[PDB]
DNA sequence: ATCGATGTATATATCTGACACGTGCCTGGAGACTAGGGAGTAATCCCCTTGGCGGTTAAAACGCGGGGGACAGCGCGTACGTGCGTTTAAGCGGTGCTAGAGCTGTCTACGACCAATTGAGCGGCCTCGGCACCGGGATTCTGAT
DNA sequence: ATCAGAATCCCGGTGCCGAGGCCGCTCAATTGGTCGTAGACAGCTCTAGCACCGCTTAAACGCACGTACGCGCTGTCCCCCGCGTTTTAACCGCCAAGGGGATTACTCCCTAGTCTCCAGGCACGTGTCAGATATATACATCGAT
């Protein structure tokens, strides 16, 4: 066994600059979304703005992690709950949570 | 007619001074402009970019690095407390999270 | 399969890794792409907006800048 | 079209054994523009309050002011002042 | 002109998981 | 004249004026004092529905600020346009 | 002389309740109101026709401002009212 | 006599809409605020500023208790911390509650 | 003057918000944040007199201030 | 099961100052007309996106055990709500003062506008070295022993 | 304590491609000069904020008490994490087609601009009524009867 590895993994991560998800799902997914409800045939999205939208997701979900695990940690538990990111998303406020 | 010298010259400043003129009266922000305004404005500019980069190239030198990369503005930005307060909700492209632990540690 | 479970767990699990999370739960892996669809679909509205007013049938990255800048969080590199 | 030229100079001002990437050079960039799009926002709104079409440059001094936090308003209007006092040499 | 008829959904948000 | 041209309520000179004045654009077009004329009629005409029938469910025909606020709150999509901003002499709501 | 809309706040007060009243306190809300929106609609319509190198504002400008700045279906709605607006206007 | 007097005075509060704090301390408060700025003069103030900076604060603390009595319920307690409220400070973020 | 702010006050202030019970520790906790927050206010709002040639702070000034600092007040502005 | 006084709701009257309407005056909106350029439009080009295939290869998926982490219960203790009496400074109202907002009048220095000129900056072209990758070796902890 | 097993650190080698310097072109900054007008400035006046005084009284303060509540501990149970194995599909590399972004040129209608006219909207005044408020009554009720 080796034990509490997990600590240098999340140095490594930390330490890291790259994109953490994958680019061909992310990508299908904002075709998917685009043809969903803009109504039309088509559309074409360019190579910068793919790895961007990820960059700014990954961003943005970082954030919300560090906030939820920083109040559940407050709470007295070192698990996430979906709870606590729900009651963080309405305590960040309408432009920081949504 | 006497030599045409830069206007960031006889101010003694390395932004263009003719480039934000322009920029001010075509950036609709109002019907007429002054003329220190731009002076002012590349004055500021020059101060906020010479502030970012020396905390920039010593973090650089730092790490080893003879060549700036986005990686080095992302951690001198979250470094000092004024710029982060300025740049609060700036999001930096491969930029990753200041490394921090946890308060709970292994020994 | 529905291309939302694209998002595979470990994928969540190394973002909560980057995020300093040391355990996770069994939920999270369903929240969490809920919230992802969320956000960017409050994104991508406003970029596929930007795209419609001017003649063009092709979205672009700078749309998506425009996107941020007008939600708030804005975001480098890609302005020009 | 970019600020890319004066951004290597005063890098070359600051330290001249630091190179930089053309990354980081579409970040100054995007950098200079939103801090160039506030103050000016700022400004213009500020100027429009008390019914003055013009923009001078207390405008510019009173809205760099109000931006920026901490002590780096006052290096702000002193390279401000003596930007201004030493233009008016020609 | 029709006038809107409004609902309260369980969570505050607009934006609802389904 | 060629005031209520629109058949709306909204003064089609003034918020002209005031687009010519605020320096927004170069130049400016017509409709777009029209259409600004009918979203702030829409907008102006729900929030005002809304203040009578809480002053009516409170029993009262002289809407006061509270009224208002009770009209913002209890919609959802009128707290999403004005989380940013907040009523005067306006109470919270009762939890 | 002082620039207000309480005249067409009452207007329209009067069309949808022909019996309530509005104290002068909310008239000024109303006010500070109706300003503050056109400020951040004209705003968001001066850096749209910016970004498209258009020195005009067309009712396909303030259309997709509204649309973009105002979320849900009360967009819907606004939409139709400025185009059954500018067909009521130019019908003459 | 009245017995478990806190329910019927929060009953109370959420229905009234004046101000709670007195004019005449908030007012001092302002001009001791007021005098390290103006460079050694006195500083006049209006009616209606006073009053707005009052409706503003009082509005802010509101809010700001409010988030945090969601983040303590959280806990699972009754009680709130001042901890708890420096912390909501910050998951709400540097500027909105910094 | 700091003491004005009495410790009834801020339980009502918590009463309004919702809350029940209150340690001993918040009415010291209180008055600090509420003094940065008029503090970083009373700034704005003095360095847009400043910049104003009255001396008076006027309410539109305040309302100038606090629609920067992000939380407009309606009600006063205009 | 009746009476008192403590708290709760409503019905009445009463009075007031805030609302609404009326008048009068005027400055901004409308009407008519012009000249010019911003924008609509069509044709063309070529970059950039899409799309499809093979071949690898890390990465995802799956199963299993175990431990460590959440959670319920209980007991201990303590800190804040409640009640009572005492006290203070906020508040009403009222009066006087003046600093300073705010408006008006004048005049000029500043900034728009234009034509001519040129070099600073942009597009492209190149070439090489800082940095990424890799491989061997050197050191240094750490759980399994 | 004792160990190899990872883990880190460093180090020479290759390599490659992106950084940085150079060259040529050109259009936007600069210079000079004229025109007009926003704004600087000064003066004058009349509101409104400031200061004070004195009386009222409702709110604040303190203090004793009790009991509801934080929290530490323990014990149980379970749900993730590590690890090995299996299996997918993202990624890279390649070319091929074309859609649409982008550019250029042409024309014309739309909108700024000016003058001239007048009425919708401003300020002011003033009568009146919705609502705040005081008191009475009805109602739940809790302590004495």
């Amino acid at each position: 066994r080796r034990r509490q590895g997990w600590l240098k993994e999340i140095r490594k991560l930390q330490k890291s600059t790259h994109l953490l998800i994958r680019k061909l799902p992310f990508s299908r997914l904002a075709r998917e979304i685009c043809v969903k409800f803009t109504r039309g045939v088509d559309f074409n999205w360019q190579a910068q703005a793919l790895l961007a939208l990820q960059e700014a997701a990954e961003a943005f979900l970082v954030h919300l992690f560090e906030d939820a695990y920083l109040l559940t940690l407050h709470a007295g538990r070192v698990t996430l709950f979906p709870k606590d990111v729900q009651l963080a998303r309405r305590i960040r406020g309408l432009e920081e949570g949504l | 007619r006497a030599k045409a010298k830069s206007r960031s010259s006889r101010a003694g400043l390395q932004f263009p001074v003719g480039r934000v003129h322009r920029l001010l009266r075509k950036g609709n922000y109002a019907e007429r402009v002054g003329a220190g305004a731009p002076v002012y404005m590349a004055a500021v500019l020059e101060y906020l970019t010479a502030e970012i980069l020396e905390l920039a190239g010593n973090a650089a030198r730092d790490n080893k690095k003879t060549r700036i990369i986005p990686r080095h503005l992302q951690l001198a930005i979250r470094n000092d407390e004024e710029l982060n307060k300025l740049l609060g909700k700036v999001t930096i492209a491969q930029g990753g999270v200041l490394p921090n632990i946890q308060a709970v540690l292994l020994p | 399969r529905d291309n939302i479970q694209g998002i595979t767990k470990p994928a969540i699990r190394r973002l909560a890794r980057r995020g300093g999370v040391k355990r996770i739960s069994g939920l999270i892996y369903e929240e969490t792409r809920g919230v992802l669809k969320v956000f960017l679909e409050n994104v991508i509205r406003d970029a596929v907006t930007y795209t419609e007013h001017a003649k063009r049938k092709t979205v672009t990255a700078m749309d998506v800048v425009y996107a941020l800048k007008r939600q708030g969080r804005t975001l480098y590199g890609f302005g020009g | 079209e970019s600020y890319s030229v004066y951004v290597y100079k005063v890098l070359k001002q600051v330290h001249p054994d630091t190179g930089i990437s053309s990354k980081a050079m579409g970040i100054m960039n995007s950098f200079v523009n939103d801090i160039f799009e506030r103050i000016a926002g700022e400004a213009s709104r500020l100027a429009h309050y008390n019914k003055r079409s013009t923009i001078t440059s207390r405008e510019i001094q009173t809205a760099v002011r109000l931006l920026l936090p901490g002590e780096l308003a006052k290096h702000a209007v002193s390279e401000g002042t003596k930007a201004v006092t030493k233009y008016t040499s020609s | 002109k029709s006038r809107r008829i409004s609902r309260r959904p369980s969570d505050w948000w607009v934006v609802k998981s389904e």
